[PDB]
C-alpha cells in the first residue's frame, strides 16, 4: 500500500496505490516529481508524484531488488534509472524509451549503493555491494565499457 | 409521441515534454493473477465408497 | 524463479511455534511463538494467536526474500497426543493465505515404538 | 521616509543616461506623487520597460521606512518570458540591490522572499487579485505594453480601475489602516485615450505623459513579388544577407516554434562552427525545444492549433491580385574581414523556450561570427535585441480570428496591421542606419494590412465572460472595459453559460464552468469535449466538432444540381446513398462517416475519393489535420497526465458505431447546442402548422426556444435547410430537431443548419444540467405515487417544461414526456440529482 | 408507467397564478372548498416554498380575501 502525504498544510493522503510486492527500497529524483519503488520480486515501478500513478512498469529484472538511483538534472532529456539487485547485477534503464540500456552481470552479493554522474554523454556510474567491490563504469549511451575496481575493505551500504 | 430510451448517464509512448521549470513528465504506463498451487490429500480405503 | 524455506510449524499444547528456516535446518529465520503476540497467558495457544504469528513470519520472510515454504507440521510427539491440534491448521491457513507459495505439506510428529 | 539610497554600476548607469528614459524621470515621479493613475506613452527601444521600476524603487516604492508606501512592487509583463528576462535584467541593474528582484510566472510559484520589486505575469496577478479582492500587499502596479489590447490586459485594467478607486477611497482618510496604490501604465503607441479618457473606464480623468527616444534611419524594402513559402523566401534572403551585406545582426520575424526551429537548424547547417563549444551550444539550443504549461500557469498565443484556415497559390495570388535580378537591399558592399561563409550565432526565440535558452540571446557571439535571432512578437515591444541592423518580416502573426454564424473559427496566423508592422520594421534602423526587408509588395502592404484590433473584439464574448467568471468577478454588466461589448450580446452570453451549465442562477462559476474556461475554444465545443469522455465516443465527437469547425466538406450546389448533367447528378446522389449513408437518416451521421471513410484508404489513393464523392481537398485535408490536434488538446486537459500525452494514428482515425454510440453522440451534440433546438409546430399550434404529408419538407415549420411569439405567423416559423438528408428523402420529420445556426434565404424563409433528432429523454437528461428547464410539481393523479424517504428526499414523477412557460412573456416553450426524478430539496426548492431508468 | 396529456400543472396552482395576476381569488376558493380533503392535503403540502415566496403569499392573500 503506497501512500503519499503532501507535506504542506494539506497533510492529507493525496494518492494511494496498490503495489505488487512488499517493497523495501524507494528513491525520489534529485528533482521532484519522480518516485521509483521496486518490490521484492522483479518489478520497478516509477511514478510521477504530482498526479500520482504509475508511469513505468519495468518488469525486467530478477530476484528481490536492492538499492537504486536516478539520474536527474533539471530540464534534461536523459532520465536514467540505476536498478541494483540481490543476485549481483546492475541493469540500467532509461525513462525516455523504456528500454534496458545495458545488462551487467558481474557481482556476487546484494548490489547496495550505486550512483550516477557525468564528467565531460559520458555518464560514469559506480555500484557497490555487500561484497567489497565498488566497480565504476564508463556507461556510454550506446555501448559501455569498464574501468578500475578499487576495492574498499568494508561491506558498503549506500556508497555515495 | 414515441419516446426513446438512452442512458446518457454520469499504448505507451517513447518521448517526453518536460515543463517550463525543468521537471520532466512521462506518458502513461501499461496495465499490470494469484498462484498455480496444488494440494494432494490421500483417501483411506474405508471412506472410499462414501466419496 | 522462487526459493524455498521450511516452516516447521509446531502445534504444541498451551503454545504454538512457527519459524521458517532455509531448507538445511541451521539458519532459522524469525522465530515467533503464540505467546509473543497475544497478551493474556490463557490463549497463547489460540488459533488467532497463531494466525497473526504466521502473518508476522510471512512478512519477515518476504522481507528476507524467500517466497515458497515447504511446510512441515509437528505435534508435541512423545507419549502424548501425536497429532496436530488446532493451532497447526490455524498457522497453516494463515501463511497459506498471506501471499506465500506453499509446498509439500507433511507430518513429522515423532512416533515412539512403545516407549515409557 | 523620503528615500533609501540606491546604487548601480557605471556602464549600465551611463547607458541609462544615454537612453532617453532618464530625461523625464523627475516629471514622471512628480506626476506619480501628485496623482495615482499615471499614463506613460513610450515605445520600444526607449528603456521604459526596464528602468522605470528602478525609478520607483528610487522613489520609495518598496521602502519599509516610508509609512505611505511600505508595500510590494508588481511589474506585470503579459508574457512570462518577458517577466523572467526583465527580472534578471533588473537584477543586473540594481546590482548590490539586485537581489530585491523576483519573478512569478505561474500560479503554483508563490512569492520568493528576497524581493520587494517583483515581476510577474498578467494572469498570475489576476488570480492574486481574485483571492485578494482588497490587494493589501502591493503598493504599486505596473502595466507595461498594455497597447496590445489583450483580453488579459482588458480584464486587468477593468478590475484595476475599481481596485485603485476603492483603495484610494479607503486610504485618503486614514494612511495607517489603508495604504496607497500607484498604478503606472505604459504603451507603445500614443492611442491611450481608450485607457485614460474613457468615462466608463475612468470618470476621474488621469494624467497622461510621454518620454520617447530617437531612432536611426530605417531603410524599408518591399519586394517585387510575394512568395508562397515565406520560410524559404526569408531563408534565401537571409543567406544572401549574411553572404553579402555589411555587418549588423538579423531579426527574422516568422511565425511558430516548428518553422523557427527548422530555420535555426538550417542556418546552423549553412554557417557552421568547427569549434566544439559553439557547436554544442547550437546543439543545446536545438535540443531544448518545447514546453506547454497547460493548466497551472497563465496562457498565451501559442496554443499552436485551433485553426481551420487552408491555402494554395492561386488563392494567395487572387488575394493579392491588386499588385499588377536587381533587388532592393542588395546595394552595399561586403566588408573586409567579413567572409561570405562566416559563422552565425543562431538563436531561436519563441515563447515556449526554456529559461536557459531565453538567456542566451544576450551573449556576445564568437569573433568572426555574426549574431542572429529568428523569433516572433516577444521581441516586438517587450524585448529588444541589442545589436541588430537587418530585420526581415513575414508580416503574419498568430492571433485569434472568428467570424460568426457560419462555422468558421480558427486560431490562425492572419496578416499583421500597418501600425504593428511598422513597429516591427522600426527595429532595423535601431543600432545604426538599418535595413528592413518586408517579405511582400508595398501594394499588399497597402491593401490587406489595416491601420489600427483588440482581442476582446476578435474573441467571442461568451468565452470572455467565462474568463471573467473563472477570474471571479460578478458585476460584469457594468464593468469598465476600454471597449465594452454589446450588452445584448453579453447578456445572451450569460444566458448561454447558464444554459450550458457554467453559471448557476446566482451567477457563480461551477467546476464544469472552470473546465470550460480552461479551453482555448468556444463554450459550446468546450462543453462537447468535456462531456464526451464516456463509453468510447470521443473519436466520433472530435470528428463532428472538427467538421463543424472546418466548414462544409460536401461539393453539393456550387455546381450542377442535359445529357451528362442528369447522369452526374444521379451518380452524385448515388455517392450520397453509398458509404456516406448507412446508419440512420437524422442529418449528421454522413458528416461523421465521410471522415470515418478517410481511414479506409491508402495514402497513394488520396485524390480519387474527393474527386469521386465530391469533397473539397484543402478542407478535407485540414479536418484530418485538425482532428489530431483537437484530440491532443482535450486529452491533455481532461486526462490525468496533462502535458505528456501523444496522439497515435488509428485512434484519431476511426471505428464504427452501432446504435448505443450513435444515440450517445446524439445527446452529446444536444449538450453542445441545447439552445438551438426546434419543434414541429403540431405540438404548439396544430391549426397553423397544417400538418400534412404533401407540404414540402422545407415548409414544415420549426420553432426555436426563447424566441418571441407575436400574433404574426412567421415569427418563430423558421424552416429546414435544403442541404440535409431531409429535403432529400423527407418521409416524416421527427418532432425535436437540432441546428447549428440560421441563414435567411431570399424568400424570407430562415433556413437552418439541422443536426440530429431526440425524442424526449436524452433531451431532458442534457437539459437537467442546464438552467433551461423548470420542473413541475409532482403529478400523481392517475399514476403511481410519490415515495419519500425523508422530508428532504423525493422519488417523485414529474413532467419537465423546457422553454420556461411560467409567466409566458411570449418566450415559446414546450412540455416533455413524464419522467421519474430523484430530488434533494435544496434551500426550499427541489433540485434534481438524477433520473431513474426503466 | 407513463401517461400522456399531463401537460404542465394542476388546476389549483394554475388558478392560483391566474387569480394572483387577476387580483382576486374567488374561483380559486370556490374550487378549494369544493374538492376532496385528501387531495387538499396532497396539494397544500407542496406549495413551492422558496426564496421569492410568490405561491405562499398568494395563498395567504387568498385566504385573506376569502375570510
Ligand atoms: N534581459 C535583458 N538583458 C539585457 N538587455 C536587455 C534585456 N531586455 C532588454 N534589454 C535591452 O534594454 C534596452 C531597453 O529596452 P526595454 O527597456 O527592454 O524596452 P522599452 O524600450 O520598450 O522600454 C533594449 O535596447 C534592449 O536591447
Amino acid at each position: 500500500q503506497l501512500l503519499k502525504i503532501f507535506h504542506l498544510k494539506t497533510g492529507k493522503v493525496v494518492r494511494s496505490m496498490k503495489i505488487s510486492s512488499p517493497s523495501y527500497i524507494l528513491d525520489a529524483d534529485s528533482t521532484s516529481t519522480l518516485l521509483a519503488v521496486g518490490g521484492t520480486d522483479g518489478s520497478i515501478i516509477v511514478v510521477d508524484i504530482e498526479n500520482g500513478y504509475i508511469t513505468h512498469s519495468f518488469k525486467g529484472h530478477g530476484g528481490t531488488i536492492s538499492s537504486l538511483k536516478f539520474y536527474g538534472q533539471l530540464n534534461s532529456k536523459i532520465w536514467l534509472l540505476a536498478s541494483g539487485d540481490t543476485n549481483g547485477m546492475v541493469k540500467v534503464w532509461d525513462l525516455v524509451k523504456r528500454k534496458c540500456l545495458h545488462t551487467l552481470q558481474e557481482h556476487t552479493s546484494a548490489v547496495r549503493g550505486l550512483d550516477i554522474i557525468e564528467v565531460p554523454p559520458s555518464l560514469n556510474l559506480l555500484s557497490g555491494g555487500r561484497d567489497d567491490i565498488i566497480n565504476l563504469w564508463d556507461f556510454n549511451m550506446k555501448k559501455k565499457c569498464k574501468l578500475l575496481k578499487t576495492l574498499p575493505v568494508n561491506q558498503q551500504v549506500e556508497s555515495c | 409521441e414515441d419516446d426513446d430510451d438512452d442512458v446518457l448517464l454520469d499504448h505507451e509512448s517513447k518521448t517526453v515534454v518536460v515543463d517550463d521549470q525543468g521537471k520532466p513528465r512521462f506518458t502513461s504506463a501499461s496495465k499490470t493473477k494469484i498462484k498455480f498451487e496444488s494440494r494432494k490429500i490421500m483417501v483411506p480405503p474405508h471412506r472410499m465408497t462414501p466419496l | 524463479s522462487q526459493v524455498f524455506g521450511v516452516a516447521r510449524i509446531y502445534a504444541s499444547f498451551n503454545d504454538t511455534f512457527v519459524h521458517v528456516t532455509d531448507l538445511s535446518g541451521k539458519e532459522t529465520i524469525a522465530r515467533v511463538t503464540g505467546g509473543m503476540k497475544v497478551k493474556a497467558d490463557r490463549d497463547e495457544s489460540s488459533p488467532y494467536a497463531a494466525m497473526l504469528a504466521a502473518q508476522d513470519v510471512a512478512a519477515k520472510c518476504k522481507e528476507v526474500g524467500i517466497t515458497a515454504v515447504h511446510v512441515k507440521i509437528r505435534a508435541t510427539g512423545g507419549t502424548r497426543t501425536k497429532t496436530p491440534g488446532p493451532g497447526g491448521q490455524a498457522a497453516l491457513r494463515a501463511l497459506a493465505r498471506s501471499g506465500l507459495r506453499i509446498g509439500r505439506i507433511e507430518d513429522v510428529t515423532p512416533v515412539p515404538s512403545d516407549s515409557t | 521616509a523620503f528615500y533609501v539610497e540606491v546604487s548601480r554600476s557605471d556602464e549600465i548607469q551611463k547607458a541609462r543616461i544615454q537612453l532617453p528614459v532618464f530625461g523625464e524621470e523627475h516629471k514622471i515621479m512628480e506626476a506619480i506623487h501628485h496623482n495615482d493613475v499615471v499614463i506613460i506613452c513610450g515605445e520600444t527601444g526607449s528603456g521604459k520597460t526596464t528602468q522605470v521600476p528602478q525609478f520607483l524603487y528610487e522613489a520609495g516604492f518598496g521602502a519599509e521606512d516610508s509609512p505611505d508606501y511600505p508595500g510590494m512592487v508588481g511589474i506585470t509583463q503579459p508574457r512570462r518570458v518577458a517577466a523572467v528576462s526583465m527580472a534578471e535584467r533588473v537584477a543586473n541593474e540594481l546590482g548590490d540591490h539586485g537581489h530585491k528582484v523576483g519573478y512569478q510566472i505561474r500560479f503554483d510559484s508563490t512569492a520568493k522572499e528576497d524581493t520587494k520589486v517583483k515581476f510577474m505575469t498578467d494572469g498570475v496577478l489576476l488570480r492574486e487579485m481574485m483571492h485578494d479582492f482588497k490587494l493589501t500587499k502591493y503598493s504599486s502596479i505596473i502595466i507595461d505594453e498594455a497597447h496590445e489590447r489583450n483580453i488579459n490586459t482588458d480584464i486587468l485594467i477593468g478590475m484595476l480601475s475599481r481596485c485603485v478607486r476603492l483603495r484610494a477611497k479607503l486610504h485618503k482618510e486614514n494612511p495607517i489602516e489603508h495604504k496607497k496604490l500607484k498604478l503606472i501604465i505604459m504603451s507603445a503607441t500614443l492611442r491611450v485615450s481608450d485607457f485614460s479618457e474613457n468615462k466608463t473606464l475612468f470618470p476621474i480623468a488621469p494624467p497622461v505623459l510621454q518620454v520617447d527616444a530617437r531612432q536611426f534611419p530605417v531603410s524599408i524594402h518591399f519586394n517585387r513579388r510575394t512568395a508562397f513559402n515565406y520560410t524559404d523566401e526569408a531563408f534565401r534572403k537571409t543567406c544572401k544577407i549574411h553572404q553579402k551585406l555589411p555587418p549588423g545582426a538579423i531579426l527574422v520575424f516568422l511565425t511558430g516554434q516548428q518553422e523557427i526551429t527548422h530555420m535555426v537548424k538550417r542556418l546552423r547547417k549553412e554557417f557552421p562552427f568547427k569549434k566544439n563549444s559553439k557547436y554544442n551550444k547550437d546543439l543545446e539550443t536545438p535540443v531544448s525545444k518545447m514546453g506547454i504549461n497547460s493548466k497551472t500557469t497563465d496562457l498565451e498565443a501559442e496554443d499552436i492549433d485551433f485553426s481551420v484556415q487552408v491555402i494554395d497559390q492561386d488563392k494567395f495570388k487572387s488575394a493579392i491580385r491588386y499588385e499588377e535580378e536587381e533587388e532592393e537591399g542588395f546595394e552595399e558592399v561586403l566588408t573586409e574581414g567579413q567572409t561570405a561563409n562566416d559563422p552565425l550565432y543562431v538563436l531561436p526565440l519563441y515563447s515556449l523556450l526554456p529559461t536557459k535558452e531565453q538567456m542566451r540571446v544576450f551573449q556576445k557571439p564568437p569573433q568572426g561570427s555574426r549574431l542572429c535571432i529568428v523569433a516572433t512578437n516577444v521581441a516586438e515591444t517587450s524585448l529588444t535585441i541589442p545589436g541588430v541592423r537587418y530585420v526581415v518580416d513575414s508580416g503574419r502573426s498568430k492571433e485569434r480570428k472568428y467570424n460568426e454564424s457560419n462555422g468558421v473559427q480558427s486560431f490562425e496566423v492572419g496578416w499583421v496591421s500597418k501600425a504593428s508592422a511598422n513597429q516591427r520594421s522600426g527595429r532595423a534602423g535601431r543600432t545604426g542606419p538599418g535595413h528592413c526587408y518586408r517579405l511582400y509588395s508595398s501594394a499588399v502592404f497597402e491593401h490587406d494590412f489595416e491601420q489600427f484590433k483588440p482581442e476582446i473584439l476578435r474573441m467571442p464574448v461568451e468565452s470572455i465572460v467565462l474568463q471573467m467568471k473563472s477570474m471571479a468577478i460578478h458585476n460584469i454588466i457594468n464593468f469598465p472595459f476600454p471597449t465594452p461589448p454589446d450588452r445584448v450580446a453579453l447578456s445572451k452570453a450569460i444566458q448561454l453559460l447558464q444554459y450550458l451549465g457554467a453559471l448557476d442562477n446566482k451567477e457563480m462559476i461551477t467546476e464544469d464552468g472552470k473546465k470550460m474556461s480552461l479551453f482555448p475554444l468556444s463554450p459550446r465545443f468546450s462543453k462537447m469535449l468535456l462531456v464526451s469522455d464516456e463509453k468510447a465516443c470521443l473519436p466520433y465527437i472530435v470528428a463532428i466538432v472538427s467538421a463543424l469547425s472546418v466548414g462544409d466538406p460536401f461539393i453539393n450546389e456550387f455546381e450542377l444540381g442535359p445529357e451528362l448533367k442528369k447522369e452526374l447528378r444521379s451518380k452524385f446522389y448515388k455517392s450520397r446513398s453509398q458509404f456516406s449513408k448507412l446508419d440512420k437518416f437524422s442529418d449528421v451521421f454522413r458528416l461523421l462517416s465521410v471522415v470515418s471513410a478517410m481511414d479506409y484508404v491508402p495514402k497513394e489513393q488520396k485524390e480519387i475519393f474527393m474527386k469521386k464523392n465530391f469533397l473539397r481537398g484543402k478542407l478535407m485535408e485540414e479536418i484530418v489535420k485538425l482532428r489530431k490536434q483537437l484530440m491532443y488538446i482535450i486529452k491533455s486537459n481532461t486526462s490525468k497526465e496533462n502535458i505528456a500525452v501523444v496522439i497515435r494514428n488509428e485512434d484519431l482515425k476511426s471505428d464504427i458505431p452501432s446504435v448505443i454510440q450513435i444515440k450517445l453522440l446524439k445527446q452529446m451534440i444536444c449538450a453542445g447546442f441545447v439552445d438551438h433546438v426546434a419543434v414541429r409546430a403540431d405540438v404548439l399550434f396544430p391549426d397553423d402548422a397544417k400538418i400534412t404529408n404533401r407540404t414540402s419538407i422545407i415548409n414544415i415549420p420549426y420553432i426555436p426556444v426563447l424566441a418571441t411569439r407575436t400574433p404574426n405567423i412567421e415569427d418563430c416559423f423558421v424552416y429546414i435547410h435544403p442541404t440535409s438528408i431531409l429535403n432529400n428523402l423527407g418521409e416524416m420529420p421527427p418532432k425535436y430537431m437540432l441546428y447549428y445556426s440560421l441563414h435567411l434565404g431570399g424568400n424570407n424563409k430562415t433556413r437552418m443548419n439541422t443536426l440530429c433528432d431526440i425524442a424526449s429523454t436524452p433531451l431532458a437528461n442534457i437539459a437537467r444540467k442546464g438552467l433551461l428547464l423548470t420542473y413541475s410539481k409532482p403529478l400523481t393523479g392517475q399514476g403511481l405515487k410519490t415515495v419519500n424517504l425523508s422530508p428532504t428526499e423525493r422519488y417523485c414523477y414529474v413532467v419537465p417544461r423546457f422553454g420556461s412557460t411560467v409567466d409566458n412573456d411570449l418566450k415559446i416553450g414546450w412540455d416533455l414526456n413524464p419522467i421519474a426524478v430523484h430530488q434533494k430539496k435544496q434551500k426550499g426548492q427541489w433540485t434534481v440529482i438524477k433520473f431513474i431508468t426503466r | 408507467k407513463v401517461t400522456g396529456r399531463l401537460g404542465f400543472e394542476s388546476h389549483f396552482t394554475k388558478q392560483l397564478r391566474e387569480g394572483s395576476q387577476s387580483k382576486d381569488y374567488s374561483s380559486l376558493l370556490a374550487t378549494l372548498i369544493n374538492f376532496s380533503p385528501a387531495a387538499v392535503d396532497l396539494e397544500i403540502r407542496s406549495l413551492n416554498s422558496f426564496e421569492p415566496f410568490d405561491e405562499i403569499v398568494w395563498f395567504i392573500d387568498a385566504l385573506t380575501q376569502g375570510l
